[PDB]
RNA sequence: GUCCUAAGGUAGCGAAAUUCCUUGUCGGGUAAGUUCCGACCCGCACGAAAGGCGCAACGAUCUGGGCACUGUCUCAACGAGAGACUCGGUGAAAUUAUAGUACCUGUGAAGAUGCAGGUUACCCGCGACAGGACGGAAAGACCCCGUGGAGCUUUACUGCAGCCUGAUAUUGAAUGUUGGUAAUUGACCUUCUAACCCGCCGCCCUUAUCGGGCGGGGAGACAGUGUCAGGUGGGCAGUUUGACUGGGGCGGUCGCCUCCUAAAAGGUAACGGAGGCGCCCAAAGGUUCCCUCAGAAUGGUUGGAAAUCAUUCGCAGAGUGUAAAGGCACAAGGGAGCUUGACUGCGAGACCUACAAGUCGAGCAGGGACGAAAGUCGGGCUUAGUGAUCCGGUGGUUCCGCAUG
RNA sequence: AUAGGCCCAGGCGACUGUUUAGCAAAAACACAGGUCUCUGCGAAGCCGUAAGGCGAAGUAUAGGGGCUGACGCCUGCCCGG
RNA sequence: GAACAGUGGUAGGAGAGCGUUCUAAGGGCUGUGAAGCCAGACCGGAAGGACUGGUGGAGCGCUUAGAAGUGAGAAUGCCGGUAUGAGUAGCGAAAGAGGGGUGAGAAUCCCCUCCACCGAAUGCCUAAGGUUUCCUGAGGAAGGCUCGUCCGCUCAGGGUUAG
RNA sequence: UUAUCCUUGGGAGUCAGACUGCGAGUGAUAAGAUCCGUAGUCGAAAGGGAAACAGCCCAGACCGCCAGCUAAGGUCCCAAAG
RNA sequence: UGUGGGUAGGGGUGAAAUGCCAAUCGAACCUGGAGAUAGCUGGUUCUCUCCGAAAUAGCUUUAGGGCUAGCCUCAAGGUAA
RNA sequence: GACCGAUAGUGAACCAGUACCGUGAGGGAAAGGUGAAAAGCACCCCGGAAGGGGAGUGAAAGAGAUCCUGAAACCGUGUGCCUACAAGUAGUCAGAGCCCGUUAACGGGUGAUGGCGUGCCUUUUGUAGAAUGAACCGGCGAGUUACGAUCUCGUGCAAGGUUAAGCAGAAGAUGCGGAGCCGCAGCGAAAGCGAGUCUGAAUAGGGCGCAUGAGUACGUGGUCGUAGACCCGAAACCAGGUGA
RNA sequence: UCAUAGGAUAUGAGAAGGCAGACCCGGGGAACUGAAACAUCUAAGUACCCGGAGGAAGAGAAAGCAAAUGCGAUUCCCUGA
């Protein structure tokens, strides 16, 4: 059979035009009176994926285009 | 799996959706269309003929 | 054929 | 085999260590930008394009040249020289 | 007397099938009695139908003591038979890395036939004995561990049966009565009979204590049953019931900050040594301007050791919201005026780092605060004061909107 | 050849019975007796989805359940949970 | 080809190879003796490969490539065979003795004699169950814990009669 | 002077360590103890020495040789050499 | 005590020991789901060569497991960092 | 039929769902080969027979039914060298003596005596281990395959590459089949814009892209995913039956 | 009372049962397992039991698909993915 995607990184992570996953940040849903702006601006802005994590879940997004 | 440690993808928001609706077009730079003849019609159906 | 067995609790 | 009872310990807390101290060397090049020294307080102070962050880290204010430097008789500073251009 | 309680254990029994201390103490029994019997009562922790205290008879019951009796013993001897042993016949088994398989002291995964150094020993059997081969047998039942089971429990969690209760259908007819609505609909009580029910009687199908039919009688719109609903519910079911740990349990701990351990970069462990935090402040924030603290001595009304006043001395012996450390007197400490930068968009570049996060940041733009200006200001002397995702709420929104609006 | 040893005193269970086939026969279970409680008969209780049954061809002097356990003397106080 | 340097190794990474069965294509071998098996003092850096002789009596190599049920010393592995323990433990409650006979062979079978054991049974009958074990004749490979001429065993025949 | 180093990609294994020396804690300035730091060796390392003896001293085994020089440790005999 | 019958496994039966239900009982036996699952133990078969670890950090219902990092290897680059 | 060849292949090549086990449901084996032909050994001899020795048959009887081959363990007979003062993981290196004579080699067998030397495996910080496993010998016995993913290598074509089902055709190659798939463009949650785009009031800055061009189809190999997924092994759980 | 229930007789190549260990349509319907625990979820409408078949079954001639100049019963394959 087929390999299935990972419903949940696929809601999650975007293959860029070189092949990185960009993803959002953590510590973006609630608590904002605990976190600084300058915190809390830059959480705002998308990332992308670590070297480590990216070996462990590529094969997860294999299908995504 | 991380042993127990919470998942990448589950420490990270899902963002944005899908839209029903989405166009996607077949792109066709300038430099392609330098390839026909001068004068020609150039048409969808002829780009995919 | 003992009760419990060797070293016992 | 009889195990006398134990008592317990009110300690046994600490921190995370904080990596404070020297980030780059007397005579090294840095970049505008670059943290030369980690500190609670002033045991540097900010000398020539340098800064003083909000936690007293002393920062690069242009890219040259790092100059730890005595500051008077009992205090230090750290400087940034342009180089020779 | 006082405190407390729903009430404070009565009778009887008591070192007990109960007594830790304990061989309690005293008496009896014995030459000598941790046991036994009788007393005593500081009952660790008896006690009245999970009965209390007695009790004739009964017991392959348990306990202590006697008479008799004895190879139980002092302490062993002899004899009989069955094996064992020899010959003839027949002929297994567990075990087994290969073995030409000594001893001592040592060594070594810390207890050696096999290693070292010595000591001893001609080759092969047969009867015997079990010290060793950590002998054989059984992948230790103990103990721990596994996010392994099963049985059991309950005021663990979530369910289910059962049971109770209501609504509604089956379900009809009258009568009053009492709530919205002046004439219409709900609720309630009573009555009726025709549904439904009868594990009542007679008759018939019929040789039938089944069933059905017919006729009486009883009961009756109740019950029963269906659907829905709430309650109860270890009766039953599926499961959960953390980790660290000088074994486990029990105790303690679990995240964050500061110091020491930490070996003069950074980092660095232990159930090592010490403390803090889960905030606070509308100023205790920003800026401009001005300033200097502890304590002591001496003088002085109330007024003291110490209140406020004055002088002198005074690197700080103070202060810095709060733990500690590092800092801070061109103050980061104190005072006053005006303010809200405790800004919005960001951000070259760095630190830290497995990741996720965390930290610092010049500078640019917008629009401001204070200042004559220079300039400073994206909270607080610095470093704790916090929590991912999913899900949900609220506000905004040139976004999407399943034929189209 | 075959054919009770006996006695003094105590614990426990009144007694004859019963039980862990194959490591426990007992002081455990049962028991007659006591008491509490439920049950008006299509009884309660129990088995079964139900029909059908047991209860019982019984009917409160009966039936089911809990606790106690011959007999004797007795069985106190607390209804706050 | 030279020089220079290097070449201990568990987990593990990388490379180069050996051998096995099958297939395809070349090419071959073999009753003047295939494979297999046995032996040997041969050859290659290893896995391994030949040669000679014997046994065997009909199939089999080689080259290149392909494909895999492709390599065993351990799993208290599975199945089979055979050891060790060992001529050892045992031979399952009991009274026999002698004479005669039979026979290839006799403690053990038959006959005789005396002796001994059971006798509310170890006797007689009969259930259930078994199913021919019953009777006669013949037999002795196995079964019989020894032996065996015997037997509940082998082979032949036969045998069960109801108002 | 030496030949490493970095990046990207493929493939792992490891997450029980041990002792020794030195610097600390815990302990009793005990433990072949425990827990860190640091170097070594073992692990995964045969050879020589320390009688024997993973972890100490010397020293790293591609093969062959009936050659030679040395290390630690040794040179009366076992046992090579005073 | 014989004969003939009855009760059946989320169940029977129990003068109660979790006893007994065909040498099986804290839930019989057989077949199937089924090659259950096993972060555990055992085992995993030819050769030589090149290189050659780790026994640590972080997080973990985690501690004898895992994941990322560290350390090994192969390739391609950069190249001399 | 690049399937098995008697421990394989069906459990079953054979009188097998048999024998055997179980009250029952149910479980469930072992066991193929004389020879071309029976020509299956007349006759003689020892023996009660079994079994032999001849004689015959046959290509072969050492093919004689326990019958193709006939390994190993294991059991024997003979004897060249050694062995009754020796302390042994059994070898190894040194070595006389004695006995032999080969795939002819600085040969073969034996081995007085000397030196050195605690099996193999597993598991471990560390095992000669007084930890684990194996009595021995033999056979059998463990990373596979399918479909996806990805990387390396190879090949074809290349800003392109490629067909699936299906139809025809040896169960083939191959031809046809362009539906579809990947790539050539990205950025953005999206509308959308596009070598840019998003954020933002911004011609700022910044993120991701371009400039800084290779993919795709197929094959081998490495690894991953889904499947029992390297093999063996629970205690248990559930379903339907069989048992008083 | 009519009558009905019931009874009797006659006629029926009427039914019954088996079987593929397969395929098909229905009724009923697990658990282990995965989720690194577990309850929603998974395993799976699987195994299994039951009923009904037929040579195939089921489906099927639009109260459909869609959003074009539309298509025109159902089933099955490829693709979408
Ligand atoms: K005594
Ligand atoms: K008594
Ligand atoms: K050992
Ligand atoms: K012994
Ligand atoms: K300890
Ligand atoms: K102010
Ligand atoms: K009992
Ligand atoms: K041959
Ligand atoms: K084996
Ligand atoms: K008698
Ligand atoms: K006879
Ligand atoms: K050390
Ligand atoms: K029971
Ligand atoms: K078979
Ligand atoms: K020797
Ligand atoms: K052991
Ligand atoms: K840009
Ligand atoms: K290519
Ligand atoms: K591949
Ligand atoms: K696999
Ligand atoms: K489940
Ligand atoms: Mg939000
Ligand atoms: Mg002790
Ligand atoms: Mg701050
Ligand atoms: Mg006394
Ligand atoms: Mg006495
Ligand atoms: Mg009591
Ligand atoms: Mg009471
Ligand atoms: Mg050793
Ligand atoms: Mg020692
Ligand atoms: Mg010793
Ligand atoms: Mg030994
Ligand atoms: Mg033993
Ligand atoms: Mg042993
Ligand atoms: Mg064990
Ligand atoms: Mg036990
Ligand atoms: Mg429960
Ligand atoms: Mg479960
Ligand atoms: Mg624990
Ligand atoms: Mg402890
Ligand atoms: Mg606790
Ligand atoms: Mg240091
Ligand atoms: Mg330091
Ligand atoms: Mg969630
Ligand atoms: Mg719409
Ligand atoms: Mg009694
Ligand atoms: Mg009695
Ligand atoms: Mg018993
Ligand atoms: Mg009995
Ligand atoms: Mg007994
Ligand atoms: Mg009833
Ligand atoms: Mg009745
Ligand atoms: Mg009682
Ligand atoms: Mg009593
Ligand atoms: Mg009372
Ligand atoms: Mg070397
Ligand atoms: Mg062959
Ligand atoms: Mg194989
Ligand atoms: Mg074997
Ligand atoms: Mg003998
Ligand atoms: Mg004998
Ligand atoms: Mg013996
Ligand atoms: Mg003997
Ligand atoms: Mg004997
Ligand atoms: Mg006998
Ligand atoms: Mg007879
Ligand atoms: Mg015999
Ligand atoms: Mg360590
Ligand atoms: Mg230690
Ligand atoms: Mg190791
Ligand atoms: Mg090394
Ligand atoms: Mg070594
Ligand atoms: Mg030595
Ligand atoms: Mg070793
Ligand atoms: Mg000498
Ligand atoms: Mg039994
Ligand atoms: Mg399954
Ligand atoms: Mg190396
Ligand atoms: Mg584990
Ligand atoms: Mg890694
Ligand atoms: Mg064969
Ligand atoms: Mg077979
Ligand atoms: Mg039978
Ligand atoms: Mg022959
Ligand atoms: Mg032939
Ligand atoms: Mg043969
Ligand atoms: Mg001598
Ligand atoms: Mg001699
Ligand atoms: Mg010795
Ligand atoms: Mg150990
Ligand atoms: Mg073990
Ligand atoms: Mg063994
Ligand atoms: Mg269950
Ligand atoms: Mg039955
Ligand atoms: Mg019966
Ligand atoms: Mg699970
Ligand atoms: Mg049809």
């Amino acid at each position: 059979p087929k390999m299935k995607t990972h419903r949940g990184s696929a809601k999650r992570f975007k293959k860029t035009g070189s092949g990185k996953l960009k993803r959002s940040h953590a510590y973006t849903s609630h608590l904002f009176a605990n976190k600084s702006q300058k915190q809390k601006r830059k959480l705002r802005k998308s990332a992308v994926v670590s070297a480590g994590d990216f070996k462990r879940i590529k094969q997860m997004l294999a299908n995504i285009k | 799996f991380e042993g127990g440690q919470m998942p990448l993808f589950q420490r990270l928001p899902k963002r944005g959706f899908t839209n029903i609706n989405r166009k996607e077009y077949a792109v066709v730079n300038l430099d392609k269309l330098n390839g026909f003849a001068e004068g020609t019609e150039v048409t969808p159906e002829l780009l995919l003929e | 054929r003992l009760a419990l067995g060797d070293r016992a609790p | 085999a009889s195990k006398k009872g134990v008592g317990s310990t009110k300690n046994g807390r600490d921190s995370e260590a904080k990596r404070l101290g020297a980030k780059r060397a007397d005579g090294q090049f840095v970049t505008g930008g670059s943290i030369l020294y980690r500190q609670r307080g002033t045991k540097i102070y900010p000398g020539e394009n340098v800064g003083r962050g909000g936690d007293d880290t002393l920062f690069a204010k242009i890219d040259g040249t790092v100059k730890f430097e005595r500051f008077g008789r009992d205090r230090k500073k750290v400087s940034v020289y342009p180089v020779a251009q």
